[PDB]
Formats: C-alpha cells, structure tokens, sequence
RNA sequence: GAACAAUAGUAAGCACAAUCAUAGCACAUAAAAACGUUAGGUCAAGGUGUAGCUUAUGGGUUGGAAAGAAAUGGGCUACA
C-alpha cells in the first residue's frame, strides 16, 4: 500500500487540512504546489541551490513560530526576491508576531544574500476540510 | 547535520510504537504503558540557554518612557531562572 | 557536523581537488600531447604521482545533500530518491508530479 | 551586471600569441605552445590573468628543466 | 584533396583562431583542456556540499539565544536526562576500559 | 536620405518604477504600507502602531546584532552582484601594534579612542594634526 | 485580551480604484480582497472553501495587480520613455537594403540569487552576401573560406561567436571576424594561382 | 477627494547618439501550468497594444521530461514511481521596435513577471555596415 | 439484521464508482485500490525507544578483499 505523503484515516475523528487530505497523486490535479521556481523547468539550471534553500526555510520557520503555523509554507521565487507566506495561529501577541517577523525579514536576506518578504495570514484556528 | 533533524511529532510516533505491527493482534500489553510528554509545554519562547531578554519576547517593549535594548541576565539570576524552570 | 563522516572526508576531498584543479590541469597537458618528448613526460608522471591521494577529482564522490547516500542520487538535484520522493509527494518542488499517461 | 572582467576585450583574450616570445620559434616548444594558447583563446571561464599565469607556469617550468630537453636530442632555449 | 583546398584550410584555421598545422586527435586534448574548464573547477562540483557546519552552529546559537526552538534537539535532551536520572549516562573519557 | 534614425532616451534605473508609481496614490481603506494587512495584526490606535512599529525594529536590529556578533555565519556570497549592505561588519581594528594605524581604526569606531590615544603617547610616537583632528 | 478586526470588505468602496488597493504583487491577502471566491475541491454535500485559510488561493499567483484598468494606467506613463518608429523602414525588402547586417543576443532572467547564465555569451551575426561588394573571384575564395557556414540556398553568411566571456567581447570580436574575412577575400597570394 | 498635487516628475533626457533599431524580438515563457501563461499573453497583448508594437502570440509545442525511481526503499524493483515534469511555452514575436521602445517594453514585462515562469529574450540588432566594410581596398 | 408483487433496517465517512492524465470524443492504458493478514522486507536512505562501546564496537593512511570442485535463477548469441 501506498504510504508516501498520506494521512491515514482514524475512527472518523481526525481533524484534516486539505493539503493532507489529497493524496500525492493528486498533486496539479486537485492541490498545486507548495513552492514556485524556475529551477524545475527544462532549460533552466540552480534546481538543488534552491531546493537545499527551500528545506532550510522550511525548518527555520518551524522552528520559528513552535505551535502557532497552521500549514506548511508557500515559497514564491520572483526576481531574486523571495516571499514566504504564512498561514498562523493567533497564538502569540501582535508585539511577539512584528518582533518575529522583522527579526526573519533581515537574518534571512542577510543569511541568503537576497531580498526575503515574509506575509502571515492569522486564523482563529487550523482550518479542516474533510470530517472532524 | 540540521537537516537531519525531523519534528517531534514524528519522534513520539516512533518513539512510542503507538501504531506497532506487534501491537495490533495482542501480542504488546507487556509494558502496559504508553505516556507522551509535550516538550512546549512550560516553553517560553523568548528565552534561551545564554539568558538574552528581547524587548519585543521576554521584557516588555518601553520601560520608563524610553526604549530596550537587549540585555543579558546576571550569572546568578540566570541560575535561579533555571532552577525554577 | 555533517550528515556522516564519509561526507565529511568527501568535503575535504572536494576541497582538495579545487585546490589541486590548476597543478593537475597544468601537468596533464604534459602527459596528454605527442609533440613534447617522453623523457619529460616519464618525469611529468613522477610529478604528477608525488601529488596527494585525495588531490585528483576521481575520489570525489556524488553523494546526497540531505542524508549522504552513495547511490541512488540525482544529479539535477542533488538528492536520494527517496528524500526526493518524501519532498516531490509533499509538494515542496515545483513542476514535480506523478506521471500518468 | 555587475561583471566587467576588467575591462578587457576580444584582443586580450583571443590573441595570446605575444606572450609566445620567450619560446624557440621553430622548435615543438612552439607547437605545444600554440595548441595551448588554442585552448586558452576559447575558454570563456578564465580571466586574461589566469591565462597569462599558465604561461608564466610553462615558461618557468621550459626554463627549469633544461638538462632534459638537452638531453631530448632537440636543442631548445 | 588539392594542394590550394589544404593552403584554404589552413587559411581558414589561422583566420578562426583554430588550429593551423596539423595535429592529431591525441594531441587535440591538450587544447581541449584549456579549451573546457575543469571538472574539479566547475561550481557543480567544488560548491556540491552546503556548510552543514555553519548551519548547524547557526541553529544551535539560534536555540541557546532564544530564537530558534529545535524540537529534535529538545527530544534528545530530554530523553539524555531521562537517561541519566535512571542511572545510564555517558562514562568519562579514561575510565570506561580500565574502571 | 530616406532612413529615419531617431534618438534614444537614458533614464535612471529608477525613473521608469517612480513613473509606475506616480499612476497609484494612495488609499484610502488601506492600511499603510509597513504595517501587515492581517486584521490581528493592523493597529488599532496610535499608541499601538507605535508599539508595532518599535517591536519590528528591535526584532530587525536584534537580528542585526546576531549577524555582526557571529560574521563568520555569513561570509558565505551567493548573490553575483554581491550586494555590500547584506554583509557582516566588523567592529575590531585591523593592526593594533602600530599606533598610526590603531588610531585611524579607533576614531571611527567612544571609550577605546581614549584608550588608543594613550597607547600612541606611551612611546612617544609624533602625531600629526590631521589624527588628532580626527581623535578629537 | 485576543482582538478580532473586521477586513477590508465592509469598509471597500463599490468605485475604489483597485490599482490603489494591488500596485504590485501580492500574496493575495483575504483581507483586503472583498470578493469571494470558493477554491479547492467541493466535498459530496460541502461546498469547495472560502477564501479565509485557504492554501490553495496563496499558491497560485495572483494577476489583481494586473487588471485592464491598471494596466492602461500603467502604460498611459510609459509613453514618455518609449520612442517612435521610423515608418520608413515598414517593409522588410528596405530594412534589408538598408541595415542588411543582424545581430542576434541571447537574454536570459531566472528567479534567484544569481544572474550569470552562461548561454548568455553566445552572438549570432548573419550577413546577407548580395548586399556586399565582393567580386566573383572574392566571392568564390570567401565560400570556401566559410565552408558551412555560409548557406548556398538562402546566401547568408552566419557568424557564432562565443570564445569571449562576455557578450560585448563576443560581439567586437564577431565585428572583427566579418572585417577580417572580407579584407581576406580579396588578397590573391602565389598559392592560388596552382 | 484627497487627491496629491503634482505627483509626476521624471527624469527623462534625449541624448544625440542614435537610437538602435532592432528587427524581431523573441520573447520565449516557459511554464510548468497553462492558465498562468494564458493570463500572462492576454497581459502582454494588452500592454503591447497600447503601445503600439503589434505583437504576434503563438504556443511552441510543449516538452515532457519523466523519469523512473525505485517504489520501495530497500528491495523492490519490480514495481516502481515515475514522475513528470511538464514544460510549457508561450512564443511572443515583436516587430519593429527601437532601443528605449524595448527597454520600456521589456522593463515593464519583467516587473511583472510571475513567481512560476521563465522568460528568454532574443534581440535581432539591426545594423547596416561596420567602418572597415563599406568600400575598403585593404 | 435480507426477501422489490419486499418480512428491520437508516446510515456521516473511508473504499469502489465518478473524475483526472495519455492536450477533440468513445475505448484502452496509466493512476488509484479503504480496514486489515503475512510479528513480511528495510536499525545499512534518514531520525530513532531499550540494551551495550569511550586511549574504543570511535576517528585517520597504505595494501588487499582472491579462486572455482560443483549446483541453480534471469538475460544476449546462435544451432541456419
Ligand atoms: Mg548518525
Ligand atoms: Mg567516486
Ligand atoms: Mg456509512
Ligand atoms: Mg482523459
Ligand atoms: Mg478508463
Ligand atoms: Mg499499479
Ligand atoms: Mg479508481
Ligand atoms: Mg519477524
Ligand atoms: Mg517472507
Ligand atoms: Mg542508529
Ligand atoms: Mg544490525
Ligand atoms: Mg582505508
Ligand atoms: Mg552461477
Ligand atoms: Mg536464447
Ligand atoms: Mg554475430
């Protein structure tokens, strides 16, 4: 059985993101991708510099914002400026989320020698598309 | 070696073998036992091991009007903080 | 640390043959053309053999960035085939799908 | 953007006979030495100064080593 | 092949920048050398691994300041004091053999 | 005679973005610009956009006090126009034996200026009127 | 004390310009866009999700910046940068009496870090050899000295350059080979004459 | 109503060297998805018109890369995962075009250029003879 | 826990189906195939609970890892 990026189904109680509940095969049929280069075209070069990036970004900011990110990031590559959107919980204090985010806005454009924009979208809280 | 590194979520479900294929018939119930410990539970996000004090995480932003900088704590303030936690 | 101490001795590998890249490059035209005598080409091989081990690009080996696996990596990305499924699946890399026709 | 290469041009680059001067004009010296600056003429990815470096190296080196291209049978400078 | 189609072909050469007089395919990869940059030069390769030192001390700095929580390096140190409490921990250097 | 050629136009590199940018003016429902659009995070009152605006900067010079405490973490150049104000800073003297070149390095960077000074006149070292302008 | 702000939509103006609200690009904010709009997959009674956290709205790129008005407003401004054609050179039976030389660059954009593309080095130059002033003694010499290059069919001469690193090398070096072949073409040495 | 006053002031400056004349600009966009570069044509189209270029839109055919790994992680190769990258082009074709007409074209086409697409550009220079061409006896 | 000329069966949901891809349909192919069985394979892609090493079961250099008495699985070349 397939087992590769698949939620397995509980009692009928198990709250699901519509990310997770689309199977791999799903992907550009039902659910896009979660980040946009132009490393994965056909004539195009620099796919592992930016994937080994994209991991890191990954992480950081699961490190970053610990139980307050509802769903994975969305990485937007355009024009040697990259932008990270956030879905997040309203866990933390307005003054906590401006300290983060500016903090982010230049260790990363520092860290990666390239301009970084960072837009957080607050949900009261994680938002479930298939049963509960 | 950072990215070697998974989240902890994954770590108790391997950790604990909650969904083990030993388990499923009935051949566990030995160690009857199965407690998971949430590690952000007591967390404070501003704080760290060198005791830095954020003005926007650990002390509040203005203080007496004017704005923080950031601090460290003392040694010995720094040892009562982990001797509470 | 690195992912492995293999990986850590391939850096160095690595490491050493960009610095070693213009020696090597500069000794092989000697070794490599048929206008020149071989009485200094015999010598260009003694040269070129009192070079370091780890000195020559042969050592170097592909390996994965994420978990350092010697085999089963692609080139394009630089990746196992099993860290590139667990990301493709996941949906982190663009254009990546399973193929169906 | 933001690479001049040192200003340089076409001339620098293609033509690297002048540096083949200290060399016998008729002799092989002069027939390996013109495939190399063959090779270094069509090579986008090195400056001039690289070039000019490799040059210097198989000069010092043809400078060095006399016994053995005396010894070669063909007289060499 | 003509005396005056040799003399052309060599013109032609001398005018590209080519190879004039003759050489032979063993000999042509000296000048393909300098010709192509090489393998151990190529960015592909020298610049194949990223510093996992860097990022590893960047992240650990990171967590000991109190910006970065690494929830793996939490499970370890968690798991280490469990250890530890229960009595198993890490001998000294020296004495495991011999003690 | 019958070829037309006309000239051609050199604007800043700018110029042509101040031009797409004079089209939009400002809104009038819309949060201002540095602020995040997110409700939870738009202010509510002036105290709180002051807050706002002083919790970003001390994240954004927090962050810049990581980066010039561990410059070794950012030596590492993967831009090729190597932008100059994304890199670390130094706030160490190059040569700190020669009291010429110690005092240069000093002045630009308010206690060690002193304290350089005093070094340079323990041996009796000459100094001109243009460093101890500076110093001064 | 947890705060709860009604978005932009109640507050939006039904003739608002919205060049104003999307000037440039946006992550698509749900806040201060008062459409609604159900992306996703619908479920078998559910409906496919609002806008508020919805994934699949962030990851696509959004065009509200671009919008036919915006866009008319923005090219309204760019009149006073551009310049005019020569309505003279409308046929390209006159560009080719006129400016019979062309002159091929390869420009790459990539989304990164880095702008060094290495395919941007090579500089095609064709020449078209019925509007050069060479002899039929020339003529046949230069043929042979291009070989292929020079397409018997079409008679145009092609020129590849891509030694120099950079594209303006390239260029005066393509420039240089065109002046060098055509100075070459008329030289008579003792060789040909066998 | 609280409309700016005097929101415009350029830096815009005729110098005396001529103007370059370019034959066909290739503008070649590839894509991984088709909707996307569907709105980016009518973009494009809709900016050039304005301008006045009369820009020609035609779809090179589409490029399909697959590849095939290994279904399981340690022994199992009879039964296996193939994926698919799909490549997709858009051709604009611009004619008769000057230097600072291409520049602002091609400025504000890239400026607005989405996060997902590539874009190469191919300039047909015009020019009509070199110095040491036009009537040299050696 | 079922009798359609119907005798206790409703049923969210996961499966199947449908849909999608092989650039027009249909077909076909591909893909998918739930809960579970085989204590099936993988501590050696990677992290790992427990039990064990720390002048060593850790970290570096050099040289070797043969050979076929014999049995067998799968492919290529043919026996025209
Ligand atoms: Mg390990
Ligand atoms: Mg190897
Ligand atoms: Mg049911
Ligand atoms: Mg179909
Ligand atoms: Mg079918
Ligand atoms: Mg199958
Ligand atoms: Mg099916
Ligand atoms: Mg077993
Ligand atoms: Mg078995
Ligand atoms: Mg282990
Ligand atoms: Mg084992
Ligand atoms: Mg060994
Ligand atoms: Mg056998
Ligand atoms: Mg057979
Ligand atoms: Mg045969």
């Amino acid at each position: 059985k397939n087992r590769a990026a698949r939620v397995r189904v509980s009692k009928g109680d198990k709250p699901v993101t519509y990310e997770e509940a689309h199977a791999p095969h799903y992907i550009a049929h039902r659910k896009g991708w979660l980040s946009l280069h132009t490393g994965n075209l056909d004539g195009e070069d620099h796919a592992a510099e930016r994937t080994v990036e994209d991991v890191f970004l990954r992480k950081f900011m699961l490190g970053t914002f610990p139980g307050c990110l509802a769903d994975q990031l969305v990485l937007k590559r355009r024009a040697n400026q990259l932008e990270i959107c956030a879905l997040v919980l309203r866990q933390l204090p307005p003054h906590k989320f401006y300290f983060l985010v500016g903090y982010s806005e230049t260790l990363l454009s520092h860290f990666y020698k390239c301009p970084v924009h960072l837009h957080l979208q607050t949900v009261p809280s994680k938002v479930v598309y298939k049963y509960i | 070696s950072f990215f070697t590194k998974l989240t902890a979520d994954e770590l108790w479900k391997g950790a604990l073998a909650e969904s083990g294929a030993g388990a499923r018939k009935g051949r566990g119930k030995r160690t009857k036992k199965k407690r998971r410990k949430d590690l952000n539970r007591g967390q404070i996000i501003g704080e760290g091991r060198h005791g830095f004090l954020w003005p926007g995480l650990n002390i509040p932003l203005m203080r007496n009007g004017a704005v923080q900088t950031i601090a460290q704590r003392s040694k010995e303030d720094q040892e009562k903080v982990e001797a509470d936690m | 640390y690195y992912v492995d101490w293999k990986m850590l001795r391939d850096v160095k590998r690595r490491k050493m043959a960009y610095e070693y890249a213009d020696e090597r490059l500069r000794i092989n035209s000697l070794r490599k053309n048929t206008i020149l005598p071989k009485d200094l080409q015999e010598v260009a091989d003694e040269e070129i053999a009192s070079l370091p081990r780890d000195s020559c690009p042969v050592r170097i080996r592909n390996r994965c960035v994420m978990t350092s696996r010697p085999r089963g990596v692609k080139r394009r990305w630089r990746l196992s085939r099993i860290v590139f499924r667990h990301l493709a699946d996941h949906g982190q890399l663009s254009g990546v799908q399973r193929a169906m026709w | 953007a933001g690479f001049d290469d040192d200003g340089s041009e076409f001339h620098e680059h293609i033509f690297l006979d002048k540096y083949l001067q200290d060399f016998p004009k008729q002799g092989p010296i002069r027939h390996f030495m013109e495939l190399v600056t063959c090779g270094l003429s069509k090579n986008p990815y090195l400056s001039v100064k690289q070039k000019v470096e490799h040059i210097e190296w198989f000069r010092n080196y043809f400078n060095e080593k006399r016994v053995i291209l005396k010894e070669s049978g063909i007289q060499l400078n | 092949l003509s005396e005056y189609a040799v003399r052309m072909s060599r013109l032609s050469a001398r005018l590209f920048g080519e190879v004039a007089r003759p050489t032979d395919s063993k000999s042509m990869k000296v000048v393909k050398l300098f010709s192509e940059q090489p393998l151990a030069k190529r960015k592909e390769t020298y610049d194949w691994y990223p510093n996992h030192n860097t990022y590893f001390a960047l992240m650990g700095t990171l967590r000991f300041l109190g910006l970065y929580r690494d929830e793996h390096q939490d499970f370890r140190d968690e798991q280490l004091r469990l250890k530890k409490l229960r009595g198993k921990g890490k001998p000294r250097k020296g004495e495991g053999k011999r003690a | 005679e019958e070829v037309v050629i006309p000239k051609k136009k050199t604007w800043d590199k700018v110029a042509i973005l101040q031009a797409l940018a004079s089209t939009v003016h400002r809104d009038s429902t819309a949060a201002p610009y540095v602020f995040q659009d997110d409700p939870y995070l738009i202010p509510t009152s002036s105290v709180e956009s002051h807050s706002f605006l002083l919790a970003k900067k001390s994240g954004e010079n927090a962050a810049k006090f990581i980066i010039n405490s561990y410059p070794k973490y950012f030596q590492k150049d993967i831009a090729e126009p190597h932008i100059p104000c994304l890199m670390p800073e130094y706030f160490e003297p190059q040569i700190e034996d020669v009291s010429e070149a110690a005092l240069q390095e000093r002045i630009k960077l308010x206690x060690x200026x002193x304290x350089x000074x005093x070094x340079x006149x323990x041996x009796x070292x000459x100094x001109x009127x243009x460093x101890x302008x500076x110093x001064x | 004390r947890r705060k709860a702000l009604p978005p932009r939509t109640e507050k939006m103006a039904v003739d608002q310009d919205w060049p104003s609200v999307y000037p440039v690009a946006a992550p698509f904010k749900p806040s201060a866009v008062p459409l609604p709009v159900r992306m996703g997959y619908p479920v078998k009674r559910g409906v496919p999700m609002a806008k508020e956290g919805n994934l699949e709205l962030l990851k696509i790129p959004n065009f509200l910046h671009l919008t036919p008005v915006a866009i008319k407003r923005h090219c309204e401004a760019l009149k006073d940068f551009c310049t005019e054609w020569p309505a003279a050179l409308d046929s390209d039976e006159k560009c080719e009496k006129h400016f019979p030389i062309e002159i091929d660059t390869a420009d790459y954009v990539s989304a990164g870090p880095s702008i060094r593309n290495p395919k941007a080095r090579v500089v095609t130059l064709r020449v078209k050899l019925s509007s050069l002033n060479l002899d039929d003694h020339a003529k046949k010499k230069l043929i042979k000295l291009v070989g292929d290059r020079y397409c018997k069919s079409t008679d145009v001469l092609t020129i590849k350059t891509d030694r120099c690193p950079l594209k303006r090398q390239n260029y005066d070096y393509a420039v240089y080979l065109l002046t060098v072949l055509y100075h070459e073409s008329w030289k008579t040495e003792e060789w040909e004459k066998k | 109503v609280d409309v700016p006053k005097d929101m415009t002031k350029p830096e815009i400056t005729i110098s005396d060297e001529p103007d370059t004349l370019y034959k066909r600009l290739s503008v070649l966009v590839k894509g991984h998805d088709k909707a996307v570069l569907d709105s980016y044509e009518y973009f494009a189209v809709l900016a050039a018109k304005e301008l006045g270029i009369s820009i020609k839109v035609h779809e090179p055919p589409r490029k399909i890369e697959r590849f095939t790994l290994l279904k399981s992680v340690h022994i199992f190769k009879k039964h296996r995962v193939q994926y698919e990258m799909r490549t997709l082009y858009r051709c604009l074709e611009l004619e008769h075009l000057t230097g600072s007409t291409a520049d602002v074209y091609l400025e504000y086409i890239q400026r607005n250029l989405p996060e997902g697409v590539a874009m190469e550009v191919t300039k047909t220079k015009l020019e009509q003879l070199p110095e040491h061409i036009r009537k040299p006896i050696w």
